[PDB]
């Protein structure tokens, strides 16, 4: 995520071109307070319950 | 006349649809139980299951990740593929007309 | 009765064989490979050794700059005092190619007053009203000066986003590769494609003297106001030196025979409509005649206006260091081809008037003519429902799917869904709900109801026709 | 919420500060990056999420 | 009395549905796919872009043996069940009659594989079991029915070791001396794994066929076996469901015996009673093979401790796949009987009457349609059968035609293989099936429906 | 029911069994994998390590020169004078041969206007305008024209035109080094000029394990507009039949088939002399005539082919020349086509005997009485189909390569019904009148013409049942 933003998004926000910005971006995170545990490989297809 | 027939032959179409749904459920159960057996062996199980889903099985023509996403779409896709069964409805309509 | 029918059938058969000969002559042996090699040379070649992108998959303006000084120059100039260039050692490059630009001016777009602090330049979409007409950059030559449409001998194009004028800022390239590369580098350095550009055209032509067939190549790149790049291409083979071999004289003889046949049909039509049957339109075998006559007359007029206007070839042949204008001839050739195809299709359809020689063929024609009315009556409702589904899909999925972006595209997508040529992924990811509902209800109500009602009507009509003819014949 | 900064230069510093100060590794239910664009040529706004 | 005999059928159906859910959600398919990708798709060595699925030469097979095979075999993680086995089947020089015209130009030719032409003589350094022919009964083997032939199962065999170094040394010794000569015709590699951190077993067999012309043909077979272990309430719930299914089978068999005790021959003329006996026999065969294959758990777990011998878990796989394709048929038949119970209203009544009346004519026209279908299949096999790969075998021709009916044509290979008589076959087949043959079942059904409706209308008039 | 029909049934079953044995004995397995490995070796192999281009995707003359010195010499010569074994089983017979066909400069009429800029014109390939003069270092046979009769050649019918059996040829060597030197000297002195129109490479292998020769022919065509069109042909033949007992069994079956055909011929001739003269008003008689004439043609082809094995004997006399096996392969292909057609017809002849009860009789009568109306409507259906095909040819016939030829237009129209056409190319080929054709064709095929066939079948079946019921219930 961090390399993708530092390489793609940042040259697009301050990279003056068409389609002006109209307000700075924002990053909002959800904590969940309930730190998750890694699971065995499995069939995956988890519903993250 | 046209619309009138579409109103007078509705229970027959409902019955045909119900029968086709039950038959499709039976065939789908057969296919699911047959396919999840093992890896390629060129046997009669794949021979019987190869009457659908392009190439002796293609996850019922809609991928499994897309299969657990709006199964109504997969039902519509399978009705589109086997559209020759729907011709049975004509058997009713003509008579009414 | 049948004695004159024999004469009519003989005349129609002669007309049909003459038309078939003309169409076989106009669509000659494999000129498909000509355009195949040209397109694959110019459209499929990657713009460079490292990049995997080509003209068909352009993405940005820098890709266009790489292609211009790149695959285009590689595919244009071939080595073999400033010698000409043979593209495949067979196809001769006539004159020089030309590049052209269409752009808009800064200030043709009013931004809201409360936002006039962070942004100060807005470029409108392309329109003749808002087109730029002023010099820019290092204003030295024709690349930085506006030239009118009448001074360029140009015309409209009708691209994809809009219809583009025949004017703009143009530049004629050179005959050798080094000169063209220097010119393109000079254009790129003193920036030529800025945010104001809206369209770019590249035009050239080749001869291929082995067969007698010119080829005109036009590549267009559109820069919409919302951003992006849309490429398109146009390769057209022509024949402007027709009279060379014996087959050309044979085709000319067939052409004048066709003209005489059309004149004969016109005279017959006028003579029969003048004396009797002043209504004349309750037959459906006379509307076909007038349609065929009108189409053939339009085709003859287009051919006369097209073959006699070959002055551009004469001007080019006296000075082979200038760009030849062959776009009008290509446009009129395309129009003539479309009209000829429609005319030959209708002439073939006209054959149904004469296939009645036994009781089996008569009853099928009777059944078709009798059920046409009911089929039209039900087809009205069928098309109303079809257009309701089309407009719903256009309004709901029209902004995300790339296949419902226009109303006609929605219609074609539905017709392909009938054939089973649809992919469910895009229609579903565009809308979790109302996506599967649309597809399922459309398929069900189209295959289970509408397709069977046509069969019901047709079968009832055929049954009643057959039964009544059988009863009449068996009881007389 | 994190505002990602205003200028291009300070944005990189904010990004690396979020990288090296234990922000996204542990809990992180979601990231929720969002943007808006304006096209005055056609007069259309766009919400990017 | 129909309502009473309805609830029992619905209970039987729901029990069968619970058993089906337990079977299909066993999550064994994922393990087979994962380990197949581990062994098959893995490249031999990163310097060479090739794997087992795209083997092309004998040297490629030698690279695979000391390579991806030895890597995946000795590492989510799997536990070996003893020692793998590698064996080969070869023919003898002199099973081949060179024509006298050019007998001076060619000296050696080996026939195709057959039991009569098989080789049973020592070769190379006659040290151990890799250079001595041991009969089929001495290896507990059986036939295989491979891609191009049926392989006896005796061969020359060698059992590898427990550690990677010993097996690598053995394979190096087997490659130093020329073990795979021109007479080699087939090669089998067999082993089995456990995957400690999961309750599963798997049997792996890899076959490589060397045709008499040249090249190689690879094939693979992974079979999972599950042993029943009770860890949660789910296991007990499914055990109870199985015992209830057995009780329901007992109820049906005793009811059928009671009914047949007074219907010596008035039982087989119907259809919904002839299906009951088929369901019963299929279910009891499935029950028998299930209670038979379950009496091998002690044998399955007897090899994972310290054993250094080859375990022969092949008939277990055969019985498992037999159970697998019996269960599908039995559930299909019960879901068909669900049709038997849907006759509540006059609409379904007349639909069922139409089908029952038109079944015989449907069968007759099916006979004609299959005659024409087989004629077309034979023509396609004789014309495109040598260069298309979709008509190589007769069953492949039949399946290709069936896919063509469902709109899955290629038409590039078909037209390339025969410019004339290739497109003719395709066009005639499409025209005669899409427009004529498939429109004749509908004629029979429509006519039967009209007759049934007329009969019902005329019967109702005076009643 | 009586003895005559029983005798006819027994004779027909015996004849069908004989044909089944004969066709099964010539289409076994291991013949598909032979040609498959050969094709993979020669077609799919890249021309060189640094390029991903193969024979199937040739694009220029330099690519052809790379392939000739590249994958060809790698796939022909294998190391153990010595002989070459392709897969250590397939033996390369004699030497391969390369041969080019070219036209002559000045075979055109350059227009007077452009005569001052272009001096060379080479027409498209034709027999009347092909070169017959020496060029380059005119010493060997690669620089001298050799007529068709002196090369024992024949026509080929390539993709663009039908090429003659003559041309400028060169016979390669048995060892890789000599062949490489020959090709290098053939490329240094420019052999493929602008006049070159076609090139052929021919060779053969034996594979003595099974008894099956394989003949390989590779063709590259150079159109007058520039470019390269590659094509290939791999064909297995059997010329030493009587090696095993199964071959003697097949010969006995062939003799039995010949006797059966003679019996059928004499029966048919004896029928139409006076008895039911002009009996061609029955389907089962025209079918018998077709089967008889096809079988006679196949027997004649087989007799004229198997008696021509002088080329094999000549090659066996001297094994350092070029084996000429093209005619045998051509006649084998023709014989296979005839055999497939006649076996299909004899299989569909089975309907003459399936009338054992009333259901089969009713279905047969219904099918018999549907033939006239179905043919009458098929005439109109094919008229409309041909009109649409001609329109599509005239519209898309230069851009879409599904409508590039009239028969290709017909095949594409038949494939449209199955819904396996992209529609993306025909959208951009012509934005207007392109989609119109597609939508109108779909509407008129799916909604107006299928239902008409179904209606005809329904009405005929109902009428036949009614008539048969009235006939049966009024005794
Ligand atoms: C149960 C298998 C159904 C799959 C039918 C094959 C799909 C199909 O496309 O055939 C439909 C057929 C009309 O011809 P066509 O649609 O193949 O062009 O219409 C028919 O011929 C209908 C015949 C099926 C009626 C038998 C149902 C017991
Ligand atoms: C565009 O015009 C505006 C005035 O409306 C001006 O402020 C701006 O500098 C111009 N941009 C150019 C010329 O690039
Ligand atoms: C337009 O055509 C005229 C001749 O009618 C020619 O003199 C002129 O040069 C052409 N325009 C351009 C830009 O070359
Ligand atoms: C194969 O058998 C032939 C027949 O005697 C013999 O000449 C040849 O040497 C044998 N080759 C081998 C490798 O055993
Ligand atoms: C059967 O057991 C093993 C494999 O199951 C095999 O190696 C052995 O030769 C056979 N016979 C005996 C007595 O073990
Ligand atoms: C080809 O033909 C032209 C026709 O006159 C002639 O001038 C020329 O010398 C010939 N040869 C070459 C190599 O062009
Ligand atoms: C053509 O066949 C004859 C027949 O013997 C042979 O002598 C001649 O060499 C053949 N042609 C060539 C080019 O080998």
């Amino acid at each position: 995520l961090w390399p993708w933003m530092a390489h793609v998004l940042l040259p697009y926000v301050h990279g003056n071109q068409s389609s002006p910005e109209l307000g700075p971006p924002r990053l909002r995170q959800v904590r969940l307070q309930e730190a998750l545990y890694p699971d065995p490989p499995g069939p995956r297809v988890h519903t993250c319950s | 006349v046209f619309g009138k027939t579409l109103c007078r032959a509705l229970p027959e179409l409902l019955g045909v649809t119900l029968g086709l749904v039950v038959l499709g459920v039976a065939y789908a159960q057969l296919a699911i139980l047959l396919v999840s057996s093992c890896v390629d062996s060129l046997w009669s199980v794949a021979q019987a299951l190869l009457v659908l889903c392009p190439g002796t099985g293609l996850s019922t023509l809609c991928p499994a990740e897309s299969w657990h996403l709006s199964p109504l779409l997969c039902v519509g896709l399978w009705a589109l593929r086997l559209w020759g069964a729907l011709r049975l409805g004509a058997v009713i309509l003509r008579w009414r007309y | 009765y049948l004695k004159s029918v024999l004469r009519e059938l003989v005349t129609y058969l002669l007309f049909l064989i003459v038309l078939c000969i003309l169409t076989y002559g106009m669509m000659s042996s494999n000129v498909y490979y000509y355009t195949r090699m040209m397109s694959q040379l110019f459209l499929d070649t990657p713009v460079s050794k490292t990049e995997k992108t080509n003209f068909k998959t352009l993405s940005s303006m820098e890709d266009f700059w790489k292609f211009t000084e790149g695959s285009l120059l590689d595919g244009l100039y071939w080595k073999m005092a400033d010698n000409r260039s043979f593209i495949f050692y067979e196809n001769l490059l006539l004159g020089v190619p030309r590049i052209r630009q269409l752009r808009v001016r800064n200030g043709s777009c009013s931004i809201p007053q409360d936002l006039r602090d962070e942004i100060k330049e807005c470029y409108d979409v392309y329109s003749v009203s808002s087109e730029d007409r002023a010099p820019f950059g290092p204003r030295n030559g024709t690349a930085w000066i506006y030239t009118s449409e009448k001074d360029l001998n140009g015309s409209s194009h009708w691209g994809i986003i809009a219809t583009y004028s025949g004017a703009g800022y143009y530049l004629d390239l050179s005959r050798t590769r080094e000169e063209t590369a220097a010119q393109v580098a000079s254009l790129k350095k003193n920036v030529w494609l800025d945010r104001g550009t809206r369209a770019t055209f590249i035009d050239f032509s080749v001869y291929n003297a082995n067969i007698n067939l010119f080829c005109v190549v036009r590549l267009l790149v559109e820069f919409p106001a919302t951003g992006g790049v849309i490429p398109s291409w146009q390769f057209q083979p022509l024949k402007l030196i027709r009279y060379v071999t014996t087959f050309d004289f044979f085709l000319a003889a067939c052409e004048i025979i066709f003209c005489f046949f059309i004149f004969y049909y016109v005279v017959e039509e006028i003579l029969e409509i003048r004396i009797h049957k002043l209504h004349y339109f309750r037959s459906f075998w006379n509307c076909l005649d007038v349609v065929i006559v009108v189409l053939s007359v339009v085709a003859i007029g287009i051919n006369i206006y097209r073959t006699s206007n070959v002055e551009v070839l004469l001007q080019f042949l006296e000075d082979q260091n200038t760009f030849p204008n062959f776009e009008h001839l290509a446009y009129w050739q395309i129009q003539f081809n479309n009209i000829a195809a429609v005319t030959v299709f209708f002439v073939w359809i006209k054959l149904f008037k004469f296939i009645n020689f036994n009781r089996t063929m008569s009853q099928l024609s009777t059944t078709m003519s009798r059920c046409a009315k009911d089929l039209f009556g039900f087809a009205i409702m069928f098309f109303i429902i079809f257009l309701a589904y089309a407009q719903l899909a256009y309004l709901v999925f029209g902004t995300q799917v790339d296949d419902f972006s226009t109303f006609q595209e929605c219609i074609f997508t539905q017709f392909r869904i009938i054939l089973g040529d649809i992919n469910f992924a895009e229609i579903e990811e565009a809308n979790r709900v109302l996506g599967p509902i649309y597809f399922t209800t459309f398929v069900f109500f189209m295959f289970f109801i509408l397709l069977n009602m046509f069969l019901a009507i047709i079968n009832d009509t055929y049954s009643e026709v057959k039964s009544d003819l059988a009863q009449q014949k068996a009881e007389m | 919420v994190q505002e990602l900064g205003l200028s291009l230069e300070e944005s990189r510093d904010r990004l690396r500060f979020l990288q090296l100060h234990n922000w996204l590794d542990n809990r992180s239910r979601a990231v929720f990056l969002e943007l808006t664009r304006y096209s005055p040529a056609v007069g259309l706004h766009a919400a990017v999420t």
